């Protein structure tokens, strides 16, 4: 009947980094799958022996698309390790930029890379703008009309008629797709949002830049807390709340209704791309030394039992190598990590990948928006639980609905509407503190001959934790396991296939030459392969 | 993807961070969609292109191999230990595949420290051999245009390729291939600190008074003075720049900077 054999998507494109998935399909449907990461840096081994103050601007470079988290968790790491507690200006200064980078990342995630494997961009030259207008007004208070969405058209059309089709060109949807599900008025209005989201995301990355220098990169943390006493400024936190009052209409107004209509068109995408077993760090804290302290929790699920959500238990996480190319098979706790490449070339003695196969109690987890947002939902977070109830109202769909890439990706919305609100919550609370009188920034320190730290970041695609060993003043072992280490990194030496390649497993295969339906989920997890890699 | 009228780019993604694909997110007056549009055919570029895999590829062979001829635009360090095997993409080297497209390009921009001067994955003991595309292309006869930085200001890519699309050449290049419009002056001479550097104004700690005050962080380990870039001129996201957000420069349009600028609180 339908294709059985193999397919190879190498480069797997619209993801961060360097991703070859390989799957194996029978019948139309995929089978087995393997994720290998092809791309190797070793931040890791570079770091050895150089100053830990040094560190956050090694690891920032890490990811650029993810930029600034990993400046983050390295200072938390090393904070963590000093024992210095920052003042709390510095935490909710550094909350702020998080909190943007966010909403730059996931706007530009649903749009820039997503979107493609669901609108079909040369469709919208045939729809009818009054009638692709009058949808877009119904679906958002954001009123659109039919000569706003022809000015879009006819640039398209010129753009098309060119022949230089440029970042469409060999697109999945050329000609027709059969997984492609879209009018073109949908389409139209989806295209639209995609150029206007090209420019909104320029204010979204402005606003980490006001407080945090530059965006990529920014270059305000420093061990102690934050250096920018611009930051404590009237004009600066009014270019920032302007920014992000901006940015929160954007995801309030634009990319979740675009979001409902694209879920309620593809509502079979419930069926595909679910993972058993979650883990998330929680994140935007009161206190640094206390996860529970975060405006979303830690918390551990396996088997989708949410009514027994298990503590964070940090000392359970260790990563594997046996089906990576590092030297043996033996499984590390990142205080006693290692990083020692050994290349065999794809499935190589079992090996396919550049990435560490991370687990906790021996067991693959899933990590990022859905994560965080089903374990603060079960944890009762009342902000979470009233977007995601409406968004299960609004599509129509009962909660087993949210495991699966379809879920997956309406949590990545969820998530993304919730921290947009919150922020202006931390806003005004950093206001009112300045507003004390407090205007401390940095809280000295001291560096200790030996010690040892940790730095946790619920960043846009997960948990996010490093760690340090100090021994003489100097870094003595430095280990990043990242979020898309946990759900793109290998097998284990249990053979347990990771989060994505379990994911991957029954998806449907309508063209093998064009298969939309495997990026579709591994979109869904939005892969960062520099990050998971390092 | 192309042929007629937009000159068409080929983007290419080595040992990366992705940081200098965002930078270009950036571009402010033109805006990236205007530059996609209007001014350029962005051919191929693995971050936001529509096709993947065989199809990817096909666009990649397609652009570089247009009779209407290509300009490269090149992300990361290329790895070059063990035979390239570090860094692939369709299971082929990133040395082989830019050994074999570069020299076809009609002009070449190495854009950000990795692929001007191999970046952080050179910085010592550079596991993987990376190298910035000169020095691994030389025998080649590779000469790209080198725009620093780790990610370098959009604004300085931009003015580069618009210059050549209307000069039909490079413009001025420094001792490091740099364009010297951008590249020609250190960001010191440029500094709002600078009356405090000249008056021994320095800020002993970031918690200190004479920081929240401005003065000079050449102390707290600022490179500004062996740094050639246009960071407080140009500044980023039309907004700030690092010592105006109050921390040192870390030298991050040098080669070599991760070893040379480090530690990087210290002068
Ligand atoms: S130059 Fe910096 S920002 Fe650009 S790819 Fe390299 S590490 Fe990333
Ligand atoms: S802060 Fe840096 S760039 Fe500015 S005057 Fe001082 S040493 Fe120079
Ligand atoms: S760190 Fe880089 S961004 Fe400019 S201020 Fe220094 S050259
Ligand atoms: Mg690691």
């Amino acid at each position: 009947s339908s294709y059985s054999g193999p397919i190879v998507v190498d480069p797997v494109t619209r993801i961060e980094g360097h991703l070859r998935i390989e799957v194996e399909v029978e019948n139309g449907k995929v089978k087995n799958a393997y994720s290998s990461s092809t791309l190797f840096r070793g931040l890791e081994i570079i770091l050895k022996g150089r100053d830990p103050r040094d560190a956050q601007h090694f690891t920032q470079r890490t990811c650029g698309v993810c930029t600034y988290t990993h400046a983050l968790a390295s200072t938390r790491c090393v904070d963590n390790a000093v024992g210095v507690h920052i003042p709390k200006n510095a935490t909710y200064i550094r909350n702020l930029v998080l909190g943007a980078q966010y909403l730059h990342d996931h706007i530009v995630h649903f749009y820039h890379l997503h979107a493609l494997d669901f609108v079909d961009v040369t469709a919208a030259l045939k729809a009818d703008p009054a009638k692709a207008a009058k949808v877009a007004s119904s679906i958002s208070p954001r009123k659109t009309t039919a000569a706003d969405l022809k000015a879009v058209q006819d640039k398209l059309k010129t753009f098309v008629e060119t022949g230089q089709l440029g970042p469409f060109t060999n697109a999945y949807f050329l000609g027709g797709h059969p997984a492609y599900y879209l009018d073109p008025e949908t389409n139209l209005i989806a295209t639209a949002h995609y150029l206007e989201a090209l420019r909104l995301q320029v204010k979204a990355a402005r606003a980490m830049a006001v407080f945090g220098a530059k965006n990529p990169h920014t270059q305000f943390t420093v061990v102690g807390g934050v250096t920018c006493y611009d930051a404590l400024t009237p004009q600066r936190i009014a270019e920032f709340e302007a920014l992000w009052k901006e940015t929160k209409a954007f995801v309030d107004e634009v990319y979740i209704p675009d979001l409902l209509v694209v879920a309620a068109a593809y509502k079979d995408w419930t069926q595909y791309g679910g993972t058993d077993n979650f883990i998330t760090f929680g994140e935007f804290p009161k206190d640094e030394y206390d996860l529970n302290s975060r405006f979303f929790k830690p918390g551990v699920v396996f088997k989708r039992d949410f009514k027994n959500i298990k503590p964070f238990d940090k000392m359970q996480i260790e990563e594997h190598v046996r089906h990576s190319w590092y030297e043996g098979a033996e499984a590390r706790h990142p205080w006693k990590g290692q990083t020692q490449p050994k290349y065999t070339d794809l499935h190589g003695d079992d090996r396919y990948s550049w990435m560490k196969a991370p687990r906790y109690m021996g067991e693959p987890m899933e990590t990022g928006p859905l994560a965080q947002v089903l374990i603060a939902y079960s944890q009762g977070h009342p902000k979470v639980k009233a977007v995601t109830d409406a968004v299960l109202a609004k599509l129509g769909v009962g909660p087993e609905a949210l495991f699966s890439t379809l879920g997956r990706t309406a949590a990545r919305g969820i998530e993304t509407a919730v921290i947009a609100e919150y922020v202006g919550v931390m806003l005004q609370e950093y206001k009112d503190n300045i507003a004390k009188g407090d205007n401390v920034i940095c809280a000295p320190w001291e560096m200790p001959k030996q010690a040892e730290g940790v730095g946790f970041v619920n960043a846009p695609r997960g948990g996010l934790s490093h760690w340090i060993r100090i021994e003489d003043g100097k870094i003595g072992n430095f280990q990043l396991v990242v979020p898309s280490t946990w759900t793109l990194g290998p097998r284990c030496d249990k053979n347990k296939l990771s989060p994505v390649e379990a994911s991957l497993i029954g998806t449907p295969v309508a063209d093998a030459k064009r298969p939309v339906e495997i990026l579709r989920t591994v979109h869904s997890f939005d892969p960062c392969i520099a990050c998971g890699v390092h | 993807l192309m042929g007629p009228r937009r000159p068409s780019v080929v983007y290419l993604h080595n040992a990366e961070c992705t940081g200098c694909s965002e930078s270009v997110l950036r571009a402010f007056e033109p805006y990236i969609d205007t530059l996609i549009l209007d001014t350029l055919s962005l051919d191929y570029h693995e971050t936001i292109m529509a096709a993947a895999g065989d199809a990817a590829e096909a666009a990649l062979e397609q652009a570089v191999n247009s009779p209407h001829g290509f300009i490269a635009v090149v992300e990361g360090g290329i790895p070059t230990a063990a035979n390239g095997i570090y860094g692939k993409v369709a299971n082929h080297t990133m040395l082989d595949i830019c050994s074999r497209i570069l020299p076809k390009a009609q002009a070449v921009i190495a854009y950000g420290t990795c692929a001007t001067f191999g970046g952080v994955q050179a910085a010592k003991p550079n596991p993987t051999g990376a190298k910035g595309v000169n020095d691994a292309l030389k025998h080649l006869g590779v000469k790209a245009i080198n725009i620093a930085g780790c990610p370098p200001n959009p604004y300085n890519l931009v003015g580069t390729i618009v210059y050549y699309l209307k000069n039909k050449a490079a413009p001025e290049l420094d001792s490091l291939n740099r364009p010297t419009m951008f590249f020609g002056q250190t960001v010191h001479e440029q500094c709002p600190r600078l009356p405090h550097f000249d008056a021994g104004e320095f800020a002993p700690s970031f918690e200190s008074e004479e920081a929240r005050k401005g003065w000079c962080l050449y102390e707290l380990g600022c490179k500004g003075p062996v740094t050639m870039n246009n960071c407080p001129k140009i500044k980023f996201n039309q907004t700030n720049w690092p010592v105006d957000a109050g921390h040192p420069c870390i030298g991050c349009s040098e080669p070599d900077f991760w070893d040379a600028m480090t530690p990087f609180y210290q002068n």
